[PDB]
RNA sequence: UCUUAAUUAAAAGUGGUGUACAGGUGAGUAUAAUAUUUUUUCGCUUAACUUAAAGUGAAGGCAAAUCCUUCAUAUUGCAAAAGGAUAUC
């Protein structure tokens, strides 16, 4: 089963992940079949921006990311949520407004 | 005339007659299935 | 999970041989094992048993079995199980239904349809209803189904009759309504119930056994027979709880039962045709059987839900009670001299005893 | 924001919450003065009162955002209940000349169910009748013919976490030997010597 | 008290999937091999993943089963299947 995972790096109390197509019975940082983009989760702010605004750096090649999902691919839950919100698939979860 | 005589003249004598000549109906069709599939056959021989 | 079948209360020898030979033979082996029950009946096998017979410990007891001709050794079960029948004459003996039929539902064997129904004759005429609505209940064991169209016509017979026989009495009828009901709410719950041979009778019937007018008649009976003795305070809460019974019931089966149509003209044309169907209302002796308390029926509940103010009700239950009496009345013309129909229907509806 | 949800007939108080979600959370019912707090505290309070370890603080908070969503347990849906017990019995109407749809609904224990409305005759989630006056359902004990009652029960919304049986796998066969080695050797000692 | 038929909750199990992944070690092992790269041409795939279509009937064994055994049907003729659950009137 060909999964659109994460593969943590870094190091102690610095976080980084590479999105990777592997399979899913796999060691989580084994080499995997492509690394379609990175991902940060410490948000990061602007040098010359002094409005408090933050954001997150993302990486992805979009097109690589579609052909995998089109054949079939299962991408994980966080995964999932970075790949609805650059609109290919439709949201898991969303806040109840009751 | 009454509902005893006309009950009685029934029968299954219908109902056997119809289940007995259903199932020679399907089975006239098991032949004409396997009697077609030998006609498919003897084209094919004398044509090769 | 259950006790093994055992059969220790025998009023005749005949008994004893009948079913002795069943349980030897037809019963035990199904305790064994798969494996060893098909050495029993195997050739290759008979010297082997011969010397150290199979044995199964019941009751500490072992039982031995040695080697059986399935073809000359096996007895004939139909007949055994008529030897026995007819030869049960106390309540001791009728005792053994529970577990002979217990024995022959583990052996798979496919008795005759017809078979429930003559049980529950032969039982009940001799007193013993209780025997056949508690092998009813363990179904589970007993595999006594209700599956037959006659078997539930021919149990609702004896229990009306049975509070009939008292001439509806308030401890008697209160206890019939109790059965009465116990059955409809099995045919409709319980699943062991079910079965292809139901699904058929059913389909030309186009009634569901649980709301059959045939069936829906004998719970009308009594319930009519329960507001005709008062319609004390607490018989009072009571009898007020009949009424709400009887106008419900009765306001149901005119719903069922089509208008001017007899027991004969109720179902399907195609219902009366087919021997294992519902055939048995054919002959006279049969009709008058069945149509007794259900004529019955229909003539107490047009009188009592005429006098609570009820015109439609009081004319549409005369309507089937003239159309069933017209029907009956031909039957007691057909039927021949010193038949049990005769006898039931001139003492049911004409009240000669 | 922290939103709070009004009670319910069948978890009128803190302490009937904490008892049906179980994991031992009755325990803290002190910690919590209100019905209010319970759903205002945040992680930081509820780990300065002392609601710990960290498995029962987070199942709690858990919890806390399923009752706000509606997504009640089991009973849950009640609206007449009576110290802790609710009734349930079976409505029956005619779809057909020829059946009846039989529904499990929560009424009172007193009224009758023909006597109550369309507006009380609630009718309970989970629970179905089998058959004829057979309620089915998780914990509905009967009480009569066709009534069964449904109480708060210590556990019964909980999501109960997995157990091993004689070590698990892995230690499944050594488990049994070593208890096998006592048996004999506590056996010896009776009868023995 | 005994004896039926059920509801409910627990405790062991039966069955399905997973323990063929992850994690650990370097004892043994001395190599050219049906090894490997490029281009051209191909074949196989009865579990899982993705899209769709059709079919999901009948008995027996174990306490019971989606367990085991077997049958009907499935372009011709050989060849399959398992049931469980929730609503509405
Ligand atoms: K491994
Ligand atoms: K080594
Ligand atoms: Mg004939
Ligand atoms: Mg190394
Ligand atoms: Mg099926």
């Amino acid at each position: 089963v060909l999964k659109l995972r994460l593969a943590r790096f870094g190091r102690t109390n610095a976080p980084f992940y590479n999105i990777v197509v592997a399979h899913a019975r796999t060691a989580r940082n084994s080499k995997p079949l492509e690394v379609i983009g990175t991902y940060d989760p410490v948000p990061k702010k602007d040098t010359y921006d002094t409005t408090g605004k933050l954001h997150k750096d993302i990486k992805l090649d979009v097109t690589r990311a579609k052909y995998w999902i089109g054949v079939g691919a299962q991408p994980t839950d966080t995964v999932w949520r970075l790949l609805s919100l650059v609109g290919i698939l439709d949201p898991k979860y969303k806040k109840p407004q009751p | 005339g009454d509902a005893f005589q006309r009950r009685e003249k029934a029968n299954e004598d219908f109902a056997i007659r119809q289940r007995e000549k259903e199932k020679l109906l399907e089975l006239k069709k098991k032949l004409a299935e396997q009697q077609k599939h030998l006609k498919t056959l003897s084209d094919h021989i004398d044509e090769i | 999970t259950y006790p093994v079948v055992s059969f220790n209360k025998t009023s005749s020898p005949e008994l004893k041989e009948a079913l002795e030979t069943l349980r030897e033979k037809v019963i035990l082996p199904t305790y064994l094992p798969p494996e060893l029950r098909q050495k029993i009946f195997n050739k290759k096998y008979e010297k082997e048993l011969a010397h150290d017979p199979v044995t199964i410990q019941i009751d500490g007891q072992p039982q031995r079995f040695s080697y059986i001709n399935m073809l000359t050794d096996m007895p004939n079960t139909p007949k055994n199980i008529r030897a026995a029948l007819l030869s049960m004459k106390n309540g001791g003996d009728f005792a053994n239904l529970s577990g002979l039929l217990e024995g022959m539902h583990r052996a798979n064997r496919k008795l005759p349809y017809w078979l429930s129904a003559q049980i529950v004759r032969k039982a009940c005429k001799a007193g013993h209803l209780q025997l056949i609505l508690n092998m009813v209940r363990d179904v589970k064991r007993t595999g006594f189904t209700l599956e037959r169209h006659e078997t539930v016509n021919e149990l609702l017979f004896w229990i009306q009759r049975f509070a009939w026989k008292s001439d509806y009495s308030e401890p008697e009828t209160r206890k019939a309504l109790r059965e009465v009901q116990e059955i409809l709410d099995a045919l409709e719950g319980d699943e062991r119930h079910m079965s292809k041979d139901r699904k058929r009778q059913q389909a030309l019937t186009r009634f569901p056994y649980h709301r059959d007018p045939q069936f829906l008649a004998a719970r009308l009976n009594l319930t009519a027979e329960l507001a005709a003795r008062r319609a004390t305070s607490e018989q009072q809460l009571n009898s007020a709880n009949d009424v709400k019974n009887l106008v419900k019931y009765a306001e149901q089966l005119v719903r069922l039962w089509p208008a001017d149509k007899a027991l004969l003209d109720m179902y399907t044309d195609e219902a009366y045709v087919a021997r294992v169907d519902l055939r048995y209302l054919i002959k006279p002796q049969v009709h008058l059987r069945y149509a007794s308390f259900t004529l019955q029926a229909l003539k107490n509940a047009a009188k009592i839900v005429g006098q609570l103010g009820h015109g439609p009700l009081a004319a549409q239950l005369i309507n089937r009670a003239a159309a069933v009496e017209a029907e009956s009345q031909l039957a007691y013309a057909k039927v021949d001299d010193g038949m049990a129909g005769q006898k039931i229907y001139e003492m049911v509806v004409g009240g000669k005893k | 924001l922290p939103l709070i949800p009004k009670p319910t007939p069948f978890v009128p108080d803190v302490p009937t919450f904490l008892t049906l979600i179980g994991r031992d959370l009755k325990q803290h019912a002190d910690k919590f003065p209100t019905w209010e707090a319970l759903f205002t505290l945040t992680t930081d309070q509820l780990r300065e009162l002392g609601v710990e370890p960290p498995r029962a603080r987070r199942y709690l908070l858990r919890w806390r955002q399923r009752f706000r969503e509606g997504k009640f347990g089991i009973g849950g849906d009640l609206k007449h209940v009576e110290n802790g017990v609710a009734y349930l019995k079976i409505h029956e109407k005619e779809a057909s000349p020829t059946r009846t749809s039989r529904r499990v609904v929560n009424v009172p224990a007193n009224q009758h169910v023909e006597e109550v409305s369309e507006g009380e005759r609630v009718k309970v989630k989970g629970y179905k009748v089998k058959g004829v006056s057979t309620i089915v359902g998780p914990y509905a004990l009967p009480v009569q013919k066709g009534v069964a009652k449904l109480a708060v029960t210590e556990g019964m919304w909980e999501d109960k976490r997995g157990h091993k049986v004689d070590g698990g796998e892995r230690r499944r066969a050594e488990v049994r030997f070593k208890r096998g080695v006592a048996e004999r050797k506590a056996l010896r000692e009776k009868m023995g010597f």
